[PDB]
């Protein structure tokens, strides 16, 4: 059966992202057929949460003939915020949806910036309600405006499939109008490279237990996040201290012995003359020379609320809050934006971390800061530093 | 190793 993409539609209040992703799903319904669904029933997203974080959050799925949709959807701002800060809806391309009216508003803005720091690799932009208007060549005033916005924050503005469209009429059942809509889910077939399955990526393990096999070496464990690991394959040992290098040497699971760790298993890895002493639970076993350990990034970073888990008083910096990343925890100090001291709850900054030692990590961690003994932040690293 | 049913664990 298909290949699976996510995407979703983002984009200032009130532009028709709600109304196109019932549009879509109405549409490519009559065509291919499949199921149809309201945007009643959509708009009003029920609440779900990821790790104490409630998020409004509609989830559609719709067919085309080479590939299976996951749409997501949201109410608010802050739905997309915290949504794209922590993965609960990673999208392997969004829907940016401007209204034909309006131009950019502060969220169109606002959720490029968002897709950037988060790792979003691909955007495509619908420009909406234009049934409304009226006359003349604003259109495309609106599509160079949606363009430099989108190359401000590195995205190929020059190349970006842009649909004309009206997701109500379209939605209503008009034929010239339900065009445009499967002229855009052609977009999404056409220029969204098939994402890139999790067994397919280099091999990373997260180590969480580590002990000696006497005469053989050391066995480590955990959930293979993603790849193949191989018995005779090398790996190394990365982050919190020097990489070191060894062999595996087996697998096993359940007391079972296996050629293999496969991505989503919990694993056991025999380590070929590495020592007990020597691995440290927070330390990744990884296909050598494809992940590296930094102690200096860049983030985005939203402060939980009180009802979420946190705090309903303000972050302040200079405090040296743990963030924890994958297995461990370990101390950081922050620089803010310029000028700034604090950051509300509920609120997102920008924060470049220094560690006390290395992680493994590239852009697109999530991590969790925590403080007090309280989980008060959840972030992405946006760019590592060194 | 060391685990049976869907903990942390193992062997070599
Ligand atoms: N006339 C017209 N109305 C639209 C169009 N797209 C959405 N709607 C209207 O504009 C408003 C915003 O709809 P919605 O999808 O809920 O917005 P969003 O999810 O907050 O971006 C509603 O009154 C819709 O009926 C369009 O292309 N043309
Ligand atoms: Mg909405």
């Amino acid at each position: 059966t298909k290949p699976h993409v996510n995407v979703g539609t983002i984009g200032h209040v009130d532009h028709g992202k709600t109304t196109l992703t019932a549009a879509i799903t109405t549409v490519l319904a009559k065509t291919y057929g499949g199921a149809a669904r309201a945007f009643d029933q959509i708009d009003n997203a029920p609440e779900e949460k990821a790790r104490g974080i409630t998020i409004n959050t509609s989830h559609v799925e719709y067919d085309t003939p080479t590939r299976h949709y996951a749409h997501v959807d949201c109410p608010g701002h802050a739905d997309y915020v915290k949504n794209m800060i922590t993965g609960a809806a990673q999208m392997d391309g969004a829907i940016l949806v401007v209204a034909a009216t309006d131009g950019p508003m502060p969220q169109t803005r606002e959720h490029i910036l968002l897709g950037r720091q988060v790792g979003v690799p691909y955007i495509i932009v619908f420009l909406n309600k234009c049934d409304m208007v009226d006359d003349e060549e604003l259109l495309e005033l609106v599509e160079m405006e949606v363009r430099e916005l989108l190359s401000q924050y590195d995205f190929p503005g020059d190349d970006t499939p842009i649909v004309r469209g009206s997701a109500l009429k379209a939605l209503e059942g008009d034929a010239e109008w339900e065009a445009k809509i499967l002229e855009l889910a052609g977009f999404l077939d056409s220029y969204i490279p098939e994402p890139e399955r999790a067994i397919d990526k280099p091999f990373l393990l997260p180590i969480e237990d580590v002990f000696s096999i006497s005469g053989r070496g050391t066995v480590v464990t955990g959930r293979v996040e993603r790849g193949i690991i191989k018995v005779g394959e090398e790996v190394e040992i990365v982050g919190i201290k020097e990489t070191q290098k060894s062999t595996c040497t087996g697998v096993e699971m359940f007391r079972k012995l296996l050629d293999e760790g496969r991505a989503g298993e919990n694993v056991g890895v025999l380590l070929r003359g590495i020592k007990r002493e020597e691995i440290e639970r927070g330390q990744v076993l990884a296909k050598p020379g494809t992940i590296k350990p930094h102690t200096k990034f860049e983030s985005e970073v939203y402060i939980l609320s009180k009802d979420e888990g946190g705090r309903h008083t303000p972050f302040f910096k200079g405090y040296r809050p743990q963030f924890y990343f994958r297995t461990t925890d370990v101390t950081g100090t922050i620089e803010l934006p310029e000028g700034v001291e604090m950051v509300m709850p509920g609120d997102n900054i920008k924060m470049v971390v220094t560690l006390i030692h290395p992680i493994a990590m590239d852009d697109g961690l999530r991590f969790a800061i925590r403080e007090g003994g309280r989980t008060v932040g959840a972030g992405v690293v946006a760019k590592v530093l060194g | 190793s060391c685990n049976c049913v869907c903990g942390f664990c193992c062997s070599x």
